[PDB]
């Protein structure tokens, strides 16, 4: 088993740095296979990913176009970690901040998330909200382009409220152990579906898709849809 | 994702 | 009894402009206790003021300064209506955009919201969670050019729908809004509370103000409240 460890202050002041410190434990961070995520969450800016560390015989950084000149993130190879570096921060960089790992283009591992306040194309298309009676089939859709969806591969996440998204979807139609067969997805052209059959209150939770953008050279994630069973 | 040998 | 009715473009060509008309009804375009904003909602920046139109013995136009080099708000009184004039449309203008009537700094009554593609200062905690019957506080820090000097605002939003009024004035409660909710203003900083929460209440709650150094309506970044 793999775990992340955050730490990081709760509050930092206007135009000052933010450091958070996510630890490894289970997996190493020069894995080749791996990738080393920040991810950020808020009313204002939804699912943001900020960028990511790898190693493929060398050090790589893939930062996100939003944060892109105010962003640094370092890997540790002797204490085994790496770590967010946000400068001059403003009230609207106040969010749920998460480091996850990457494997497959699924982040299928999360950190429990640090909130941290400030004081003194873009997006993928999913309806805002869906809905449904139980025992029925429930499909959510999300549609992007040529340069995202149309390219690459689609995930779909399962978020519970004050909890990091689950991986719930990987490469478009495959679905990791321990997930329940009622979950399938699906992928043609620009377009996705996460298909959810015997519909429980289990279910009701936010799920969001993601994907990958050539013209953005980052991750790029749905505004996500809020499930509710009637 | 071209930071893996996983994408498209 | 006022109904505002929005039309206009989805898909805009960048170097272009966009043109957004208000419908009024019930209402008049001239009326000197109202004010005719627009408010656009971005998928990744969130709730941006982008100016108003008003009318006391001489019209005003108030401009939000991101925006003040391209904006326009053209008021027509025959038509009794009101459009937005947004020119050289860039991706970054790519947002859900709405019209609302402004009543003593109150948006009170906002129209359908039209999403456009082209192919600040507040400060909320980002979640907020609570258990039925509970009582709950959203909290936003300002400072003394926003809160500090002027009325504080609050705001309810299902997803795929235009925000609702429920608080005016720091601590004033409409008619229509339940008496479970209620704010209040303390210095630089104002709170919404929701005494004996109920599952119905699970939305986003954004603090608004205004701020003098900016010269323009102020929001928050919003809180995403949770009922266990
Ligand atoms: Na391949």
């Amino acid at each position: 088993q793999v775990q992340l460890q955050q730490s990081g202050p709760g509050l930092v002041k206007p135009s000052q740095t933010l450091s958070l410190t996510c630890g490894i434990s289970g997996d190493s961070v020069s894995s080749k296979s791996a990738a080393w995520n920040w991810i950020r969450q808020s009313p204002s800016r939804g699912l943001e990913w900020l960028g990511r560390t790898y190693y493929r015989s060398k050090w790589h950084n893939d930062y996100a176009v939003s944060v892109k000149s105010r962003i640094t993130i370092n890997p540790d190879t002797s204490k085994n970690q790496f770590s967010l570096q946000l400068n001059s921060v403003t009230p609207e960089d106040t969010a749920v901040y998460y480091c996850a790992r990457g494997q497959m283009g699924a982040l299928d591992v999360w950190g429990q998330g640090t909130t941290v306040t400030v004081s003194s194309q873009s997006v993928l298309t999913q309806p805002p909200s869906a809905s449904g009676t139980p025992g029925q089939r429930v499909t959510i859709s999300c549609s992007g382009s040529s340069s995202n969806i149309g390219s690459y591969y689609v995930y779909w996440y399962q978020q519970f409220p004050g909890t990091a998204p689950k991986l719930l979807i990987y490469g478009n139609n495959q679905r990791p152990s321990g997930v329940p067969d009622r979950f399938s997805g699906s992928k043609s052209g620009t377009s996705a579906s996460l298909a959810i059959t015997g519909l429980q209150a289990e279910d009701e939770a936010d799920y969001y898709c993601q994907s990958y953008d050539s013209s953005l050279s980052g991750v790029i994630f749905g505004g996500g849809t809020k499930l509710t069973v009637l | 994702d071209p930071a893996f040998g996983a994408n498209s």
